[PDB]
């Protein structure tokens, strides 16, 4: 509250997005699915990087 | 309007806009997550739908259109039969050359496959 300092309302968002979908295969009683993972980041992080910390 | 700079250099007046035109900041910005987007799009074949559209912008008939691109799909079955009816299609093949006859590249027939498929046998099962 002191010396009049302006704040910053800061997000801390650096992943600006993230989606998952999925894809399902089978032949019969066996079955498997598929997981894809999209990542938008702003540059402080690649998309391996946030995909590893998350 | 004709001067040269005593070198054989012929120096001209070069056109600008020298104008404000505020259309041109507004406009030319890009939206950066339809990424999922166009790959579904392309995935279901809405592209074709937008082929097709823009096919008709030109035709005065699109009754003639039809017949037309169905005349040409039989010439392309007659001359090579064994090419068609399984991953390639006549009419698609017809559209996507029509298409590209306007120097537009488009993939040949809309033909597209799954390149995520888990080797042979296993078929994908639609989530309804």
């Amino acid at each position: 509250f002191e010396d009049r300092s302006y704040p910053i309302d800061a997000v801390f968002m650096p992943v600006q997005n993230a989606n998952h979908s999925i894809h399902s295969y089978g032949n019969g009683n066996e079955k498997q699915e598929i997981l894809f993972i999209e990542i938008w980041t702003n540059g402080s992080l690649t998309p391996k990087e946030a995909l590893h910390e998350a | 309007g004709i001067q040269r700079d005593d070198n054989g250099r012929r120096i001209w007046r070069r056109r600008t806009l020298t104008k404000k035109d505020d259309m041109l900041r507004y406009k030319l910005q890009r939206v950066p997550f339809v990424e999922e987007q166009v790959r579904k799009i392309k995935e279901v074949g809405k592209v074709m739908t937008m082929d097709i559209e823009r096919l008709l912008l030109s035709e005065d008939n699109r009754f003639e259109f039809v017949n037309s691109v169905a005349a040409e799909a039989t010439e392309y079955v007659e001359k090579n039969r064994d090419e068609y009816g399984g991953t390639k299609k006549a009419i698609f093949h017809v559209l996507s050359n029509r298409v590209n006859d306007l120097g537009f590249d488009r993939p040949e027939a809309y033909a597209e496959s799954d390149p995520y498929k888990p080797g042979p046998g296993y078929l994908k099962e639609y989530y309804t």
